[PDB]
């Protein structure tokens, strides 16, 4: 009857009584919103106001449940918050908010006359209210709502906690919810007018501080303090009230461990290891407990006075490390909301792109060559910062301008359209004529480059750009303001290209970059983890406030005398439409003009600085088109992010040479920089490291820049990622389960299930309780995704029905006389979320037909096809091989609803959604577009390409044209391309095709095995031998290196089994990743290899001519031979586990280390490649099952099928 | 082979001072060039304006040394056809491709031409000053070589091996046509034409040739007239063609002149202005603004007032003009005022040269300060001794853009831009770029060079000309070449280019 009172509640387990029950109350709650309106609004909740329990850290706090007057009673509509200019060309220059302020939702009335500038001010004012508010990630927003207090109620067993008490006292207006939503208006529509206008957040809010619980990051007094922060800031507006504190709720945490004083932290080697564990001091410098006394005067004025005495409490009842760890985690969730943070551009435009001037102007460098225009060939700078960044960037021009003399730039040009462009769209789709006729409809570049390659090589294209504008595209992140990121043309592309190129071949010179380490695990932060261990070290992660709106026409040349020496040293002709050839030109001292010959390179870096115009144009529905001031940087462009490396790189280690021409010396070990990101390391002594980063910071000043030094000895900051003394401190409200960027319907829902597992996967080192999250994830997939409705036919509606009707549930209606094919309700059973290609999963322990159960699949287990073996763990796998069979108890894999999602996901039902159709151009015109692409740099590839392709057809051996390199670029350009504007949506329905296989397949539907699936039939038995642990394991028992890794958690036991990663330690490499994956990259299930192997197997004359299609390299021919070679002999196993980065964050990616573990007696060694197979079996087994995992040695089982098919 | 074919598009060789010698194997190879033309754009108009292999076309004409035969015959019947033409010529190489080094001529190539060009080395021909030299062997061996009269050179042209079939005649006597045509006996001779002027000056540094857009007739100068006479024609239509500083100044008399081919306006330029121009009509744009910067010395007020003129009266709309000096003559007077005044009319009365502006005053008090009075004190100085000053000079600038106040430099220009009784279009003057935060929100911004020694201007005035060289120093220190580069004929081209209505 009701979820905190179901048997499963108690026990955590699905028997058979217990998983039926669970399946009816998440279907109850997912059809009808009456379920839903009683189950958050139920009468026998009792409001609570006075609350009392513990902290994060275990110490009794006490607070009170208070909601003010202005959320309640909200204030009528004013007019005079957003205010405009007198000439109203735009919004007024300091106008106080820029989000949504709260009032009452019925007080906003558009009483004025169309085409009027107030009435499109109303008009947008209506869709800031109504439109940019929906950001739901998987269903409707209550049923978000419902999963969280579902998955609260079954975990607590109880239903009073504070958090039911704020969902009635905001939401319970009526008998029925206060709004709602529709996908088919696309916008939030109120029933009660009298309510907030900011009200609709708090379901996401409710839905983060429920999420922030489940984790064990707030308890459940820590949520009321939360949620009165929230209230507390939503009194007047939310999300500048948000924006305005969200420092100084943070920064405190240096100071409460400066007052721990003693930390006993562990201790990282070089290589990636834990070697030690030291007891230091976490004392500051005096230059940082001076800081203090700013933040707490702060502190005390600007927060509310709750959430102030919670931070004074952090401050005084810390004695660890990790409870510094563990109040910091509590104020990330009491300052961040997970939304993703959003309103009209018209609004955070003037703080998201306008340009400012910072400290002082930059000067220019003396003018050395210059054209007959009058525009700089060659500069350098007489004395200053410019002059400071050129003295380290000039002893790199010669080696990057011999690369650069080296590469083809047409073809990487051609290489940079079709992957990885910067905008990665032109944002619309735009018309498309050349010569007085249309030719597609398109966003895509490379349609767009194919369209005007008649033009490539004509000088006028350059300058038909420059009388286009720019176009503005906004962005949504949580925790931050909304970023307007700007969108170009190919041609202001192209403008940006070699400078790009310049600056790329410098990462390739030095190690200050930061581009070499995003993998998602442990080895992103390892030099900060060794420099955190390490004595007399001063750590500065200094920030630059706002880098692209400080980047001024000044700060620009700086980057273009970089640009411009390595222009002026290569030799490279024909870049573009330009080729080298003389040049008049000027120099200094010389009255006259002189004759230099000019490559193309210098010809387009030097007309791309004297053209420069940064201002992007904004199309506004109220104000028409607006413009912004110049003098920004554009960040949509080919050459942002290698912009400001290059700059910050050069300013900082030409500071470090200038300092020792002065006679100073320099304590900085080593800089990571990725753009508006400095990561500075000094060590020494107090005076050297305090001199050097003051000097550090007073010549970023010098170049036109507003700096933060937040220097510490005991906390380092690089990309969102806090590392404090040899330890991760992950960001768990960084990742949002319930909001997106954008409104989008899913459709498909295996998608959906694998959204769900990545964001799990994200949220996994970074939390602290897993299992909670666990039973969340469980409960948003049966709440959330459990819906499917799909169009039927009406003489195929009865006999579809009672087919389907045996393994599913199914709602039905009643008729259909207006219209023909009407749409039936099927929701799917509990079962499929535990699927190889279902949910995918982590599954409760399933009762067997004995009493026994099985393993509480932890957060470490694989999915792929490494799920299907849960079809025989439920089966009694331990008795189906002490008798020597292979029968699935299908009788019982019925009575749990096994078979119903088997059925469903072979007969592809979840596949019928609704498809944006779009209409195509005729293929002719497809090929002379592709034809005349390929006109543009490497001439000859892939017309062989073709000629190889059509070989081997007319040998009787077709390839697939996606696998055909001459082709593709054909398919890129059929895809993206439309002969007109708009596109239709076509939904799909059952006919006698599809029923056909209804009827068929659901008569009696035993699920199938293959001969390949008894590699699944291997148990596990526990000796009485105890494994001896790593040695590291005493060393992160002070001080947890992760928030789910404390001394005896699952995840720290699991790093004292099986230990850390590591990039050498590849002991078995083909024949794992071989019978697993690829290879080296070439997987087995690719057309690519499949189409290889048939032709390998056949004839072998024709397979220069398959390597001539594909037109791989040689060193890829002899790999793929190789790959051939090893799949002819030895490649009939297979096992297919997948397993992220994300996921085995600290632990090892190796099956090798858990050979140590396991006890596997030699007679079943009877293949050469049985060694690694079973150290698979041993290494997703030992991390499949962690939690009931005590330190005893295991000994492996297996059945005589899978040593005969092993065999052969 | 040209890349532009001369028996087609005769008038535009014309217009370089190049005639067709009348109608050897050069004749021949003329033809044969005009025939890989018309194959050329036949080829290129049945694919997408692009050829299907441009190295093997590339090959086949410039090097001579392919054949293609049919023993796809569908993918290769263009190039059976142009190896098919090239055969039958017979000749003992291959032609080279021939471009000459002006933009007009670049602009004018085709497209198939363009895509021959990454795969081949060209011959490229060089211009003087707009004037491709007439020595080149093919500009020899295929046009009539010009013999230019003078007036030591005059006589008929029976004294020199002069023939109407081989020399065309550049007349730059003085003198009318029908004159020289029919008293020294020049009627069957053809006389090349050309539009504009080349002025030679006297320097301060030596000499200076300037290239102008009018006529001898229309700009009525002869040589030892002064710089001063006929002085707003050559800022209208001049362009200096040495490196700066020339030393052109107010002392400088003409040395010679002689007619020149006109100057074809740059094509960036014009985008920008055009950019302009569209932001200028659209009715979806409620405030246009062009943004315009020049040296402190290069007369731009007396240009820009004539240009908002002259797009009032194409335009039809009222155009604002606020000068450089605007926010100083404006904070000069109201930087004790609490709420000042910011209407345009009153804005535009301050305008005046008779009002001092604030920096010229802080800089006045900065140069004092060290003991500098005079232009032989500030001449006599290092570079490091001006730098150490022109820092403090910044000093006093970044306080006035640093922030948005009342009496900020921004929220100057925003209570200006955005007024009621403000004219929809403004062009706005600025000293030095770091002024784009702050002059309001544009799209176009432009850099103006004129015919002016700028740092000449400044020491040949009044009124306190060392303050004034000070600050062009300190504003040329920030003020790149980073926008880009406008003449005035090229603005004035813009609105006549412009189809209005």
């Amino acid at each position: 009857t009701e979820l905190y009172n179901t048997i499963f509640s108690e026990t955590r387990k699905f028997t058979r009584e217990s998983f039926k029950e669970i399946e009816h109350l998440t279907a109850k709650l997912a059809n009808d919103r009456v379920a839903r309106h009683d189950f958050l609004f139920n009468n026998s909740i009792a409001l609570i106001s006075d609350y009392s329990g513990e902290d994060s850290n275990g110490n009794q706090l006490q607070a009170t449940v208070t909601i003010p007057n202005e959320i309640t009673n909200p204030k009528e509509y004013d007019p005079s918050d957003y205010p405009l200019a007198e000439d109203e060309s735009f919004f007024k220059q300091g106008h106080k908010y820029d989000y949504l302020v709260t009032f009452r939702a019925g007080s906003l009335t558009n009483t004025y006359e169309p085409k009027t500038k107030m009435y499109k001010l109303h008009a947008a004012l209506d869709k800031l209210m109504h439109v940019k508010q929906r950001k739901s990630r998987f269903a409707d927003l209550w049923r978000e709502l419902c999963a969280v207090i579902a998955s609260l109620d079954v975990w607590y067993q109880t239903t009073n906690y504070p958090l039911r008490t704020y969902v009635k006292l905001l939401f319970h207006k009526g008998d029925e919810f206060p709004f709602y939503e529709s996908p088919s208006q696309d916008k939030i529509i109120f029933n009660d007018k009298s309510v907030a206008s900011i009200l609709p957040t708090f379901v996401y809010t409710c839905c983060q501080v429920g999420t922030a619980i489940m984790s064990g990051i707030l308890t459940h007094v820590e949520s009321i303090v939360a949620m009165n922060h929230f209230l507390h800031c939503a009194k007047d507006s939310y999300i500048d009230e948000k924006l305005k504190i969200k420092g100084i709720g943070r920064s405190w945490y240096q100071e409460a461990l400066h007052n721990v004083g003693r930390a006993t932290v562990p201790v990282w080697s070089q290589f990636n290891e834990v070697i030690g564990h030291r007891t230091k001091t976490t004392s500051e410098p005096h230059f940082v407990s001076s800081t203090f006394i700013s933040l707490r005067a702060k502190r005390a004025e600007l927060l509310y006075p709750e959430f102030n005495e919670y931070i004074n409490r952090a401050l005084r009842l810390s004695k660890t490390q990790n409870d510094v760890a563990n109040y910091y985690a509590a104020c990330r969730a009491m300052t961040n909301d997970g939304t993703f943070l959003a309103t009209l551009t018209e609004l955070s435009l003037d703080a998201a792109v306008f340009p400012r001037i910072e400290q002082r102007l930059v000067t220019r460098p003396a003018v050395l060559m210059s054209n007959t225009r009058h525009e700089s060939l060659k500069q350098k700078y007489a004395n200053g910062v410019g002059s400071i960044a050129q003295s380290y960037l000039s002893s790199f021009t010669d080696e990057i301008a011999k690369r650069v003399n080296g590469i083809h730039h047409d073809e990487a040009w051609l290489n940079f359209l079709t992957t990885s462009s910067p905008g990665r769209k032109l944002t619309e789709i735009e018309k498309l004529e050349v010569g007085g006729d249309v030719a597609a409809w398109s966003n895509s570049r490379i349609v767009m480059q194919a369209v005007f390659a008649r033009e490539y090589r004509t000088p006028e294209r350059i300058f038909k750009s420059l009388k286009a504008p720019i176009k503005l595209v906004e962005r949504q992140q949580s925790d931050r303001r909304q970023r307007a990121i700007s969108g170009l043309d190919n041609d202001r592309l192209f403008l940006s290209f070699m400078p790009y190129t310049i600056g790329k071949q410098i990462y390739d010179l030095n190690d200050n970059a930061a581009q070499g380490k995003q993998a998602g695990n442990a080895f992103d932060i390892g030099e900060m983890l060794y420099w955190t261990s390490q004595r007399n070290v001063l750590l500065s992660s200094i920030d630059v406030a706002g880098m692209d709106a400080s980047v001024t026409t000044n700060t620009k040349d700086i980057y273009n005398t970089f640009v411009l020496d390595v222009a002026s040293k290569c030799t490279v002709p024909r870049f573009g439409p330009y080729y080298a050839k003389n040049m008049e030109v000027f120099e200094v001292g010389k009255r006259q003009s002189q004759v230099k010959y000019v490559n193309a390179a210098w010809q387009a870096c030097a007309l791309e600085a004297a053209n420069s115009q940064t201002s992007t144009s904004y199309e506004s529905e109220i104000f028409g088109q607006v413009k912004n001031a110049e003098g920004t940087y554009p960040s949509g462009r080919a050459d942002t992010s290698t912009h400001h490396t290059v700059l910050l790189q050069g300013l900082v280690r030409g500071n470090e040479l200038k300092r020792a021409s002065d006679g100073k010396n320099s304590c900085l070990t080593t800089i990571k920089i990725l753009g508006d990101d400095i990561m500075e390391i000094f060590q020494g002594n107090e005076n050297d490291t305090h001199d050097h980063a003051v000097s550090n910071a007073s010549i970023l000043n010098e170049s036109g820049f507003a700096t933060t030094a937040e220097l510490s000895q005991n906390s380092i900051v690089l990309l969102q990622q806090l590392v404090v003394n040899g330890t991760f401190w992950g960001f768990a409200d960084r990742i949002s389960l319930w909001t997106r960027e954008d409104t989008k319907d899913i459709g498909r829902l295996n998608l959906a299930m694998m959204e769900l597992n990545a964001l799990i996967d994200d949220l996994l080192f970074r939390v602290r309780r897993p299992e909670g999250l666990k039973m969340l994830g469980f409960f948003c997939g049966a709440i959330c995704l459990r819906r499917f409705t799909l169009s039927v036919d009406n003489k195929l509606y009865d006999s579809t029905y009672n087919n389907l009707s045996k393994y599913m549930t199914l709602v039905k209606y009643d008729k259909n006389p207006d219209f023909d094919s009407t749409l039936m309700s099927l929701i799917l059973p509990l079962a499929w979320l535990f699927m190889p290609r279902g949910g995918e999963y982590p599954a409760y322990p399933f009762e067997r037909r004995d009493g026994t159960f099985t393993e509480d699949e932890s957060m470490f287990t694989a999915r792929g096809a490494y799920k299907r073996r849960l079809l025989y763990d439920v089966s009694n796998i331990r008795e189906m091989i002490q008798q020597n069979s292979m029968v699935l108890d299908d009788d019982l894999l019925h009575e749990y609803g096994f078979t119903g999602a088997l059925l469903l996901i072979d007969l592809n039902i979840l596949d019928l959604i609704d498809e944006v159709k779009k209409e195509d151009i005729s293929p002719v015109k497809v090929n002379e577009l592709a034809t005349s692409l390929e006109q543009l740099g490497k001439l000859g590839e892939r017309e062989k390409s073709r000629r190889a392709a059509s070989d081997l057809k007319i040998r009787g051996h077709a390839l697939s044209n996606d696998i055909v390199y001459g082709y593709g670029l054909q398919e890129k350009i059929q895809k993206s391309a439309m002969a007109t504007k708009e596109t239709t949506v076509q939904s799909k329905r059952v006919s006698s095709r599809l029923h056909e296989v209804i009827v068929a397949k659901t008569r009696d539907y035993k699920i199938p095995t293959m001969p390949a699936d008894a590699l699944h039939l291997y148990e596990f038995e526990v000796e009485d031998v105890t494994v001896d642990l790593l040695p590291h394991a005493k060393h992160t028992s002070y001080s947890n290196l992760a928030y789910n890794m404390s001394f005896g958690s699952d995840g720290w036991f699991a790093f004292a089994l099986l230990g850390g990663l590591d990039r050498s330690a590849n002991l078995l490499r083909l024949d794992v990743a071989s019978i697993r994956g690829n290879y080296h990259k070439f997987s087995y299930d690719d057309p690519v290899f499949k189409q290889g192997y048939k032709i390998y197997k056949s004839d072998a004359t024709l397979l220069n001519d398959f390597f001539v299609a594909i037109s791989a390299g040689p060193k890829e021919q002899g790999i793929l031979l190789r790959a051939f070679a090893y799949y002819s002999l030895y490649g009939n196993v297979e096992y297919h586990y997948v397993l992220s980065p994300r996921q085995l964050f600290f632990l090892s990616d190796n099956p090798v280390s858990a050979e140590r573990l396991v006890r596997i007696p030699p007679s079943y060694y009877v293949s050469t490649q049985c060694r690694a197979l079973y150290n698979i079996f041993s290494y997703l087994h030992i991390l499949r099952s962690i939690t009931s995992n005590q330190g005893k040695r295991l000994g492996m089982v297996l059945h005589p099928g899978l040593i005969a098919y092993v065999r052969g | 082979m040209f890349a532009i074919d001369p028996l087609k598009h005769s008038k535009l060789y014309e217009e370089y001072g190049l005639y067709l010698r009348p109608h050897a194997p050069t004749i021949r190879s003329i033809k044969y060039a005009s025939l890989i033309h018309s194959m050329l754009a036949k080829h290129a108009a049945r694919h997408n304006g692009t050829l299907i292999n441009p190295r093997m076309y590339a090959d086949m004409i410039t090097l001579g040394n392919t054949k293609v035969t049919v023993t796809d015959i569908v993918t290769y019947k263009a190039l059976t056809e142009m190896s098919t033409l090239i055969e039958s010529f017979r000749l003992p190489s291959g032609l080279a491709l021939i471009i000459f080094d002006d933009e007009k001529y670049q602009s004018l190539i085709p497209n198939y031409i363009n895509q021959l060009i990454a795969y081949t080395q060209p011959h490229i021909i060089p211009t003087w000053q707009g004037i491709a030299d007439f020595s080149d062997t093919y500009l020899r061996s295929y046009f009539k070589r010009p013999f230019e009269l003078t007036a030591s050179n005059l006589a008929a042209p029976q004294k020199y091996n002069l023939s109407p079939m081989t020399r065309s005649i550049f007349n730059n006597t003085g003198r009318e046509d029908a004159v020289i045509r029919k008293l020294y006996g020049y009627g069957e001779y053809v006389f090349i034409r050309y539009e504009g002027c080349l002025i030679t000056w006297t320097g301060i540094y030596g000499e200076v040739t300037m290239m102008v857009n009018l006529s001898k007739r229309d700009l009525g100068l002869d040589v030892g007239d002064d710089y001063l006479k006929e002085y707003k024609k050559l800022l209208f239509y001049g362009v200096i063609t040495d490196a700066i500083p020339s030393g052109i100044s107010a002392r400088s008399t003409i040395m010679k002149i002689s007619p020149h081919k006109m100057m074809n306006p740059s094509g960036g330029a014009l985008a920008v202005l055009s950019k302009f121009l569209e932001a200028v009509v659209s009715t979806n744009v409620i405030n246009a603004t062009l943004v315009v910067y020049a040296e402190k010395g290069a007369g731009k007020t007396s240009f820009l007032s004539t240009y908002a003129e002259q797009l009032s009266l194409a335009s039809g709309q009222v155009v604002g003009h606020l000068s450089s000096d605007a926010y100083g003559r404006w904070l000069a007077k109201n930087k004790d005022v609490e709420e000042p005044s910011f209407a345009y009319d009153y804005v535009l009365s301050l305008d005046t040269d008779d009002n001092e502006s604030y920096y010229e005053q802080k800089a006045s008090e900065l140069l004092i300060s060290h003991g500098i009075s005079e232009v032989a004190q500030y001449e006599l100085l290092s570079v490091r001794k001006k730098i150490k000053m022109m820092d403090e000079m910044n000093e006093v600038l970044i306080a006035q853009l640093e922030n948005a106040d009342t009496h900020s430099e921004r929220n100057f220009y925003y209570m200006v831009s955005t007024g009621k009784t403000t004219p929809r279009t403004l062009i706005v003057e600025g000293h030095f770029n770091a002024q784009d935060a702050t002059i309001a929100r544009t799209d176009t911004t432009v850099l103006l060079r004129t015919i002016n020694d700028t740092t000449q201007a400044m020491r040949d005035r009044q009124r306190g000309g060392v303050v004034q060289l000070f600050l062009r120093d300190t504003y040329y220190r920030l003020l790149p070449a980073l926008h880009t580069t406008v003449y005035p004929f090229e603005m004035l081209e813009s609105i006549r280019r412009w189809k209005w209505v």
